[PDB]
């Protein structure tokens, strides 16, 4: 399956709501100020 | 008119009384035409068997020559192709070419 | 005092947090310290720069980025959203005061200043609100259909009792509901009240609709559509047709219309604007940074910006060089201006581009749509006389006839884009006349009489009789445009795919390098980054204003004489004024192009130029040679004049010699200065004195 796979590779090679995502990302952040 | 901007520039950009809009038309044209007087004069040039402005005929990526030879073997097989083909009714599936064009229409080939 | 604390953590709902008085001060310091010390990835002190050329021209409205306010404060950012109102208001004390410490005398300007959140990063499609947005702070993209006028409303109303004297202290006014007093503390009457109009405070009220933008999802399907009320500053920051940017707060409210029309507890929504950006204007010179201007300034000291910017016109079309000169000097523009108060004549340039298919007309005219501010782009039937000038129409909700812009009125200082001209209907074509040269729009129509405004810039695209341009025969003659429409362009431009192997060669092959370079993964003077384009012309537009005080008429009218004579004898049209004021706006837009507060003999010869190579272009082609010939010996073709200099150069070192046998740099530009040869570069990028052995150094200053 390692050409299927490298297919998949290519594939992904040329492959190119957020609220809680910048809370999370953030969160990150401040944990890192409590530190 | 319309048509010329719709084929290259992929818009379309109205603009009257109460609208101004500039529409996309990222869409890829199959055209089919007919010659001047039915059948095409192979002595003729094909500007001059169609009526398409020499604008819109720059359009297109493609042209193609259909015509309608007297052939008898090309007729026979027109015919026992349409025959047949009706009678069977009761490669590759359209689904499958549906998915390996989807799946085929997502790489952007670079130029070496 | 309150203590300050660690923010992020605490048992409340992130509203009640920020309103107890704790974490308010603590807020509070935090934005007032971020104000005072964020600092640019250069080190610039951002806020002290804003609040200046805030308080300088007293726009009391702070703009902040959410991008660096993340940045420096995370806890601040992290509440941003979840509690708008409550955190913008803390930030507009703190901002305040920030102010009054920069500007203690700023309160007599105004006591409240608003601060307005941009790049908001929680950007969302017109039609995907939901529920889940209520009370937050949402950015949203749409058209603006509709405006009210600016309005008055009640924000801190005291009533007048309605039986004696007194005014019921101050009620601060809501959005949801009109606040009321019951029954005044003094004497318990009760119901009606009258306002006390004078001590009443009033704020700003405009309400607008916005929905989604015609091209971005609505692919025959009607748009989705949103109010928004704009307050205080924001009123005037839009106008019906503008692609805006809203950040704002997505609040809602009990309506009980809405309820009877549904059937169910529904409930009106609408957005509490914060900021709004437009997605057409991406930079204006109310934006621009000192350092901005340092660098546009630090760029025009280059002798070869002219060709820098010409280069930078649609860096990924080869060749076309006259084009780009040509819509050079119409994207800046020359000066208006009105002699006497009393006649009026406009300085804007316009250009048209007819040529024979495949030469890239209407990716000009799409390049100019792009770079420029406030453009507009339309095509052949598509567009309408109506539609390109202005319409009357019964108001919807007034049902009363009221006028509206046209695209040349929605483009009243900026470019309007008109693709496949000659293709237009004659109705529709002839329409313009008006705007294209006095630059207004006049309408009798439905008991309106009025004159709008329509400062434009035209710049059209067409192609000639029959596709294919023939050079047997000269514009006029394949054009198929009149003299009335063909004088009202400045600049007439003429491209020909003719067949030419190595040219062919150089085009394919930058034609196949810029579809290799922009892959999603003639030039010689490298272009400038567009970013730094677009500020540059912005800057220029509006920062510089070229004066004209001399010219060279005598050159300039015996240039026009013998140019109507042979355009007498052939096929292109200059109507007498039109063409010599031409070349003055193209002068006044070479000018403006170099930062030049006054117009020199250099712009002129450009202006002069542009003029009669365009003119040579519309000739037949057996007459372009001694069309050609006529002009360009006599009628100051000013290649460069390295003579001059060179024998000045050496009958000054040849005097030197001689004194020291029996700083030569500066003894060179003065001589230089004395004579009109001012333009000295050119000597020292030529090589007449090269092969003299001469040589030059900023430094040394030795020759
Ligand atoms: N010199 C050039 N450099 C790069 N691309 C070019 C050049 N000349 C033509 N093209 C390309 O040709 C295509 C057509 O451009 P377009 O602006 O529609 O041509 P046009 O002048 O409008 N022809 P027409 O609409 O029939 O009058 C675009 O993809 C251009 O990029
Ligand atoms: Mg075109
Ligand atoms: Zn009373």
């Amino acid at each position: 399956n390692r050409e299927l796979e490298a297919l998949k590779q290519r594939f992904w090679k040329h492959a190119n709501e957020k609220l809680q995502v910048l809370k999370a990302k953030l969160q990150e952040a401040m944990k890192l100020r409590r530190f | 008119v319309a048509i010329h901007e719709a084929m290259e520039q992929q818009t379309i950009s109205i603009t009257k009384a109460g609208v101004k809009a500039t529409l996309n038309a990222r869409t890829s044209i199959l055209a089919a035409a007919n010659p001047i007087s039915g059948h095409y004069d192979r002595s003729k040039s094909l500007k001059q068997n169609i009526n398409l402005s020499a604008p819109i005929m720059s359009r297109f990526d493609l042209f193609f020559i259909l015509v309608d030879e007297c052939n008898e073997v090309t007729d026979y097989a027109i015919a026992r192709r349409i025959v047949d083909l009706h009678s069977r009714i009761e490669v590759y599936s359209l689904d499958d070419i549906r998915r390996y064009l989807l799946f085929a229409r997502q790489f952007k080939p670079k130029i070496s | 005092e309150s203590i300050e604390n660690l923010e992020d953590l605490k048992g409340h709902s992130v509203r009640e947090w920020v309103s107890m008085a704790g974490p308010r001060l603590e807020i509070h310091h935090r934005f007032k310290n971020f104000l005072r010390t964020h600092v640019d990835s250069h080190g610039h002190n951002v806020f002290k720069e804003r609040i200046s050329d805030m308080c300088k021209e007293n726009r009391e409205s702070l703009v902040v980025n959410y991008e660096d306010l993340a940045a420096r404060e995370h806890v601040l950012a992290y509440f941003l959203p979840e509690a708008p109102a409550e955190l913008l208001q803390i930030f507009d004390e703190a901002a305040l005061e920030v102010v009054l410490a920069m500007y203690p005398k700023y309160d007599r300007i105004t006591n409240h200043i608003h601060v307005r959140i941009s790049h908001l990063p929680l950007v969302e499609e017109l039609r995907s609100l939901r529920q889940l947005h209520l009370n937050q702070l949402i950015r949203t993209s749409g058209v603006v259909t509709s405006c009210t006028g600016v309005l008055p409303q009640l924000s801190m109303v005291k009533y007048n009792c309605n039986k004696c004297n007194f005014v019921l202290g101050p009620f601060c006014q809501s959005q949801n509901q009109e606040v009321k007093p019951g029954s005044c503390p003094e004497c318990q009457s009760a119901g009606p009240f009258e306002v006390n109009m004078e001590e009443t405070i009033y704020q700003n009220y405009q309400r607008i609709r916005i929905q989604e933008s015609p091209g971005k999802v609505a692919a025959g399907r009607l748009p989705r559509s949103k109010d928004a009320i704009l307050l205080a500053d924001l009123v005037d920051s839009c106008k019906p047709g503008d692609e805006i940017e809203l950040t704002g707060i997505y609040h809602n409210n009990y309506d009980g219309s809405l309820n009877t029309a549904n059937g169910f507890p529904v409930f009106a929504t609408v957005i509490l604007a914060n900021h709004v950006a437009k997605k057409d204007n991406k930079v204006a010179v109310g934006e621009l940074t000192d350092e901005d201007v340092k660098m546009i300034t630090s760029l025009s000291k280059d002798q070869q910006i002219g060709e820098k910017i010409f280069a930078s016109i649609a860096p990924s079309i080869y060749g076309h060089e006259d084009i780009k000169r040509g819509l050079a000097l119409a994207l800046f523009g020359g000066e208006p201006k009105n002699p006497g108060g009393k006649h009026k004549v406009r300085g804007d340039i316009n250009v048209l581009l007819c040529g024979d298919p495949g030469t890239a007309k209407s990716q000009f005219l799409k390049y100019i749509e792009k770079v420029s501010s406030r453009a507009i782009f339309t095509t052949g039937q598509g567009a309408s006389a109506v539609g390109l000038t202005a319409y009357v129409q019964r108001h919807p909700v007034s049902r009363e006839w009221t006028l509206e812009a046209g695209a040349l009125v929605l483009a009243d200082r900026g470019v309007c884009l008109i693709d496949e001209f000659d293709k237009m209907n004659d109705q529709d074509r002839t329409s313009i006349h008006e705007a294209m040269e006095q630059q207004s729009i006049s309408i009798s129509k439905a008991g309106i009489v009025t004159s709008l405004q329509a400062r434009c810039t035209v710049i059209a695209a067409a192609n000639p009789i029959g596709g294919r341009y023939d050079p047997s025969l000269t514009f006029s003659e394949n054009v198929d445009l009149t003299e009335p429409i063909i004088s009202r362009f400045d600049i007439l431009c003429v491209v020909r795919d003719t067949v030419d192997p190595v040219q062919d060669e150089m085009l394919a092959r930058f034609v196949v390098g810029s579809h290799v370079r922009h892959h999603p993964s003639t030039y010689g003077v490298e272009p400038l980054p567009q970013e730094v384009l677009k500020k540059y012309i912005i800057y220029a537009k509006e920062r510089v204003h070229p004066k004209l005080n001399q010219m060279d008429q005598d050159k300039v009218a015996k240039m026009y004489s013998d140019l109507r004579k042979e355009s007498m004898a052939t096929g292109s049209i200059p109507i007498t004024v039109r063409h010599i004021e031409s070349m003055i706006r193209m002068a006044e837009a070479h000018a403006r192009i170099h930062l030049r507060d006054y117009v020199i003999e250099d712009d002129v010869n450009m202006a002069i130029r542009v003029m009669l190579e365009s003119f040579i272009d519309t000739q037949k082609f057996s007459v372009m040679r001694s069309m050609r010939k006529t002009f360009a010996r006599y009628l100051s073709f000013r290649r460069d004049n390295n003579e001059l200099l060179l024998f000045i150069l050496k009958q000054l070192v040849a005097e030197q010699v001689t004194y020291q046998r029996n700083v030569p740099e500066k003894d060179l530009v003065d001589k230089a200065r004395q004579i009109n040869i001012h333009n000295l570069s050119a000597f020292y990028d030529s090589e007449l004195f090269r092969m003299n052995k001469f040589s030059h150094d900023l430094k040394r200053k030795m020759i």
